[PDB]
């Protein structure tokens, strides 16, 4: 199995900054990780695929890299629709096994 | 003038003349690891041949479904191949249909529930075990008879999509007199196959064919191509092999079935030599003589110099 | 493609939930689906699922006698089934969907959940 | 002096693919067991191919080499007999 | 020396070099139409296929006889061609075997008074009419039970004649079991075709195939060459789509089979580019790579100019 | 600098110059006789062509036993050839897997004693006849009824040698029924052949033909490869031709089957020409572009000598 | 004085075919749908000598015209010598 | 001097093989009644090879004796002003 | 192949007289024959006897009938009242080009 | 329909010069003419054909071309047997469709 | 291959012998047969012999048609029956077909008294 | 059939020189003869072979060349082991018929 930890659970935030998240690998995921954006009350939604590729409908604001042993997603502008839960996730072999994250949140500061 | 280099030309008097700065043509580096193409990704069949993703081969179901790609990876004497003996027919002009077709669509036109009077699950081998326990292909069906009896097959398709299909059926060359009225009822059989552009009857053989991979019979499988507004007729008797899923085709292009054995890696190429990636921008290489995509002409010269300096 | 659950219901620890996750729209015995479980203060877990074409199930290596997944392909539909509930999984329940088999995009459609109550 | 034509024409040096723009481009196809005679001449005559292009570019490199040193040559010589002569 | 004139011409350094009076080597002009060749006059099949007018189609009765000629034009995609649907077989290399014969002769082999116990004149279909009414093609004759009768068909022929002949024959692919009792007693059936170095027995297919030309079904041909002293013989039960017209050979050139369509008009000329009659003197041309007779090299370089003067 | 001499060279302004001592580069004379190759002495089918060495000619005896050899050479037309009129399958693959064959060694499989309720004596014909007298093949049997019984033949061979094998077997095609009734008991004939990799199902062809040798009656010939530790399985019910001498593959390496007229006479020779012996050591040659071992380039001009002097 | 060396030589310089005179003759040939890679192999190979024919004939008048345009160079250049000297 | 000019290089003049290293040698390949259509083809490509070959051998061979001969008039040349000059 | 007709009859004006044009020597069947009167020149139309028709002349378009029979050697003609003269036969060879009526009849006089 | 109208009927002439002929085109027939020569009492004999070209059995004294529009027929030098009535004839369409002419008379002086 | 004779045996004049040239080792049906008579004042002398596919023989021209050879394929066994006679007589054997290398494999003999 | 006649039968030597022999020919045999010696006692051996070459086993003392018409064995090295007699052999075509010589004796002085 592999075992995942993120950046800390709690970061206050306001508009005119920027944030930036980031979950770390144990033993090795070669381009595996999607991610995720929980508002509270709905189920969950998705976001950046393969930890680097965009995706319809989610708009331009939101970004990041990785790729590696280092994984990140970037902001540019917040905006008042920005706070939410955003978590990890990867795959196994051919037999397929999962494994996620413990999650991050994020609040107005 | 006059200058210090250190370079070399050969020319039609000599062969060893040193001479100043030069402009090299040939290119021999190279990249050892296969990669992207424009950013479509390929496809990388591991162990697998061709017929064995086609046909559904057990130990192949990494392959059940598969985005849009440039080229298809093989390697030299692929493990899995076709289980159970036996051979397709125009397999060469199959190879040949692909390396123009450049997406793929599975189909299901024939389901499970169109076989009333049909057996549909007993049709396992020890050819192509799974986990242990045995199996079969996946993308065709074996009909064996139920409750003694093996009624005469009429089926037809009509393709009243906008694009083409490819259908796989096949034919079981059983060993011996008894196996035959074992799997089936009736001893003597045929299979028939009607379209607007085909006409085709065919037999089984009954004989002894010494022992391969443990198993003894044989098998035969034949394709086809169909056209919108066409129709396809299948009439058996026995020893058939009946299909489950088609291939639509929904784009034409260019490709190549190679064979490697290099691993797979992330990156960024434009010509695959099928040893390795190349990316350069000199007129001539040098490394394989069989390309995907955009790469300068191959000779076999060991240095092609061309100077431009004096003396 | 649309991933509409079942429902919603309660019963005492120790038991067993046949939650489901319909669908329609498309072929359902190609495709890839999971399950993921959601305790109140235990973020986001895993158990597995099935590929409906082959008849197995890879199972959690962190509780891998617990659940038990199969799938029927003539009517779009998957189960689960957890027995022993404790006091400890009493919260809602998530179905995905990931498409392609050879590569990782991402669990595109995912739908609204079911609801369960433990006490 | 040698720019206004040497280093100005060294596109033309460079870019020989403007005259070998269509060249034999080998293709792969596959014959089964009993048709010996078709893949043996496909091989041979693949081969008689590849052998014709690679001694053309050696035929024409070899010219280029050495109608380059006779142009460095010859113009040398002609600059130096005008300057005498003036 | 020094001159005026505005001609150039392209050089090993430089492209756009102007040059005196040279000499033009590449010809580009032509007549664009069909004509002549050294008196011998053309055969021009307007809308017809060569299996067309060697079995005779009804719609195509203006090539009942024809005197020697040079060449063949056809045109593509040509509609008369062929009406009952079915194929030729080796039908390619028979269109090897023209462009070699520049002469034909029919001749009257084993007539329509030969067959005393087998119906000739009821054999027609909707497929192939003429002005309204049905018909059938003139080279061949179609054999129909008589009087509830198909009794076996044992003729020969022997060519006594210092020529060679190019005899047609066919099968008929019945649809159902009650088509072929209608038309046939016997339900199975055979023929064969037995020479000094031909050996064949066929068998007809029995099956549900499309609609093409509103025809559910099928026919096939075959073609033989006999020769002198030798002797053939046929034999059959069934389906027999018996002979009635061969073709001699009595002349033996140069000759080539074209596609084109380009009107005809009055000439004499001496090569027939596909496209276009050319008449000139440069040994070089840029039309078409198929010629027929001596004409000059084909290259594809647009300006062939080669310098003759100075400066 | 200046001499006096009488040559001449051709160049690209001229064709006529007169030069001084030159080098010439092409060959123009031959030895005009064969003979052998680096002390292996070749093989001289005098008037036999392959098809009647293989299978086993009565007038070709002299070639019953045979050392190593480095080439094949036969002569046009040849008239003892193959008596009983008929065809070997694929007899053009077979002349392919020849020329890389060096040795030969011939074995006894199936000896006759291994037949205890079929005839192998009586199975002459006059047309193969010996001294006056009728004869067959030497290499295979032609198997008839004995004591009014053909019964079924189930025979096998397992490759137990490291070498490879080469079989020879055949198929009777008779005339009428009454031929066949005479030979064999059984209307009905098959034959079938299978092996790990071959799978093979035959009938024969009553017809009538004309005479050809005197002889109205065909017959066919196959032939297969047989690896190590393999087997081969034969079953028929009649018109069998069955197999007695097999042949083992000793040696691999270039030979060449040449088609000449040239008598034999006793040398050493290494560039051994379709007409004419060639020792020689200059570039160029000018006779035959189809040699045996090492030999000069082939061109078709007559003036190749270039120039080394002044003047 | 042209006419012994160019005026003369006019019928060599034009009709070239006698040494372009063997030529790959393209000749038809037709295959139906089920022989694919013959067709495939017939077209690759006609391309090739039609490319091969020509590249010689492009490259043989380039060198036809310098040598040409060389040779003109050359013999008024030594006349001019030859006529200076004396 | 020759020694030091041709007569010591007269190895390379007379390999003209080591260009020649890979020639198209012919193979024997027959084919029987009803396969004329390759038959042809393969007559056709062999024919059209040996016609490249001869081609290129020729040229070449004019080439070689015209610069051998442009190589004597320039050593008698350039011995001729050097003599001049001293 | 030489042609030879039928001979001379006389009969009351406004009936038909059956005018032969027998000939012998060659393949009948694919052969191109007319009618020419002379009661100028004048034309009818006759038969290729393979197809089974006729092209009647648009001057009289329902005056004549033409039939042939390809077992004998024999066109018939059917002329069902001013006639009082010959009427000839008459035959051009090949089928996609003309060339001219080579062989010419010698003559049939009806009163 | 396709008419034709020829030379004027009478023509008297004396032997020792050419005489020349002709007939009208109307419609185009292009080059599918035919000519004759009928003296009295017997059928005519095909002349020239192609509307152009002569056949054998022709003396070389006649000749005559023109295809297009023009009809010609001309002798080199007049002999005693060239007295006769001749025609002139066409065809039509794919199946076959005749026309005759008038005819002209050369007469002796 | 190793070749065995019969023995020895007594006769007296005018009669037969049936001296045999018994072997084994390989193929024995491609190979060529022949006799030498050793008479002791007639130094090497020749007879004839069979190849065993074709079914004849090739008789000397000295003593033409006197002796008679025939050869049996199942046994590996030559005969020859010869109806001044006392002499030994060798056998021979000669491989190859279409060339000649030499009667490499020799017997030992086998000697016959004639006597009165 | 082919008669050969021998050097002299009777030729002595002694052991430190070369011994040389001679068979003749009548018609022509090209080059199908073979060669025997045969010491007293037992069956006779092979020598040099093909009318030229020779075999396995024979030492490299005994030699001999020929063909053409004249045949020799130029024996050297007289050694204590080279007393015998030898003889002379050919053969004909197709089924063959075979002839043999005299022989020759060197024997000891």
């Amino acid at each position: 199995e592999i075992v995942l930890t993120q950046s800390p659970v709690t970061l206050s935030l306001s508009p005119g900054e920027r944030a930036t998240l980031s979950c770390r690998a144990s033993q090795s995921v070669s381009r595996f990780l999607a991610w995720y954006q929980q508002k509270p009350g709905q189920a969950p939604r998705l976001l950046f695929y393969d930890a680097s590729t965009r995706a319809t409908g989610i708009p331009a604001r939101f970004s990041g890299t990785g790729s590696g042993t280092d994984f990140t997603l970037t902001i540019s502008g917040l905006e008042p629709e920005d706070f939410a839960v955003y978590y990890c996730q990867q795959r196994s072999n051919w037999p397929p096994e999962y494994s996620f994250g413990q999650g991050t949140k994020l609040e107005i500061k | 003038h006059a200058n210090n280099s250190t370079e070399q030309v050969d020319t039609i008097m000599e062969k060893n003349v040193t001479v100043t700065h030069a402009q090299d043509i040939l290119e021999k580096t190279h990249n050892g690891k296969l990669c992207d193409l424009n950013g479509v990704k390929p496809l990388i069949l591991k162990d697998c041949s061709v017929a064995g993703w086609l046909l559904g081969n057990p130990m192949c179901d990494e392959f059940i479904r598969v985005p849009e790609w440039s080229y298809i990876v093989e390697r030299a004497n692929p493990a899995n191949d076709l289980c159970f003996p036996g051979s397709l027919n125009d397999y060469e002009e199959l190879k040949h249909m692909l390396s123009r077709i450049n997406h793929f669509e599975k189909i299901q036109i024939i389901p499970k529930s169109s076989w009333p009077n049909h057996e549909t699950s007993l049709g396992v081998s020890a050819a192509c075990p799974y986990q242990g326990a045995p199996s079969f292909f996946r993308n065709v069906v074996w009909l064996i008879k139920k409750n003694d009896a093996y009624p005469t097959i009429k089926i037809s398709y009509n393709n009243t999509n906008r694009e083409d299909l490819l259908i796989l059926w096949g034919i079981h060359h059983s060993n011996n007199a008894e196996e035959q009225t074992n799997l089936y009822k009736n001893p003597i059989t045929y299979i028939s196959v009607g379209t607007s552009t085909l006409n085709q009857r065919l037999a089984p053989k009954i004989a002894t064919r010494s022992q391969v991979n443990g198993q003894r019979g044989r098998m035969d499988f034949f394709w086809t191509i169909l056209k919108p507004d066409d129709a396809i007729h299948f009439e058996s008797n026995g020893n058939f092999i009946a299909p489950e899923y088609a291939y639509k085709i929904v784009k034409k292009g260019d490709s190549t079935i190679m064979k490697s054995g290099v691993e797979y890696g992330h990156c960024n190429t434009k010509c695959q030599t099928p040893v390795g990636a190349i990316n350069s921008s000199m007129p001539f290489h040098n490394i394989h003589p069989l390309t995907i995509g955009e790469c300068p002409k191959y000779v076999k010269s060991n240095k092609l110099v061309l100077a431009t300096g004096l003396r | 493609v649309q991933l509409v659950q079942s429902g919603a219901e309660v019963k005492k620890p120790g038991s067993s939930v046949k939650v489901s996750c319909k669908a329609s729209g498309g072929t359902f015995s190609i495709y890839t689906f999971t399950w993921v479980r959601q305790a109140p203060g235990h973020g986001l877990e895993w158990m597995g699922g099935i590929l409906p074409i082959s008849g197995s199930a890879k199972y959690a290596q962190k509780f891998l006698g617990r659940v038990t997944i199969t799938a029927d392909e003539s009517t779009s539909t998957v189960y689960m089934e957890l027995s022993s509930l404790r006091s400890e999984d009493t919260a809602i329940y998530y179905c995905a969907r990931d498409p392609y088999s050879n590569y990782f995009y991402g669990l595109d459609v995912w739908g609204q959940g079911t609801t369960v109550t433990v006490s | 002096s040698t720019q206004k034509a040497i280093d100005g024409v060294t596109n033309k040096v460079n870019s020989i693919i403007d005259k070998m723009n269509t060249q034999f481009e080998a293709v792969g196809r596959e014959f089964n067991n009993l048709e010996r005679r078709i893949e043996n001449l496909n091989k041979k005559m693949e081969d008689g191919f590849l052998d014709v292009w690679t001694y053309n570019a050696e035929l024409l490199v070899l010219m280029e080499n050495e109608r380059t040193l006779d142009f460095h040559d010859s113009n040398v010589k002609n600059l130096y007999d005008k300057v005498r002569l003036q």
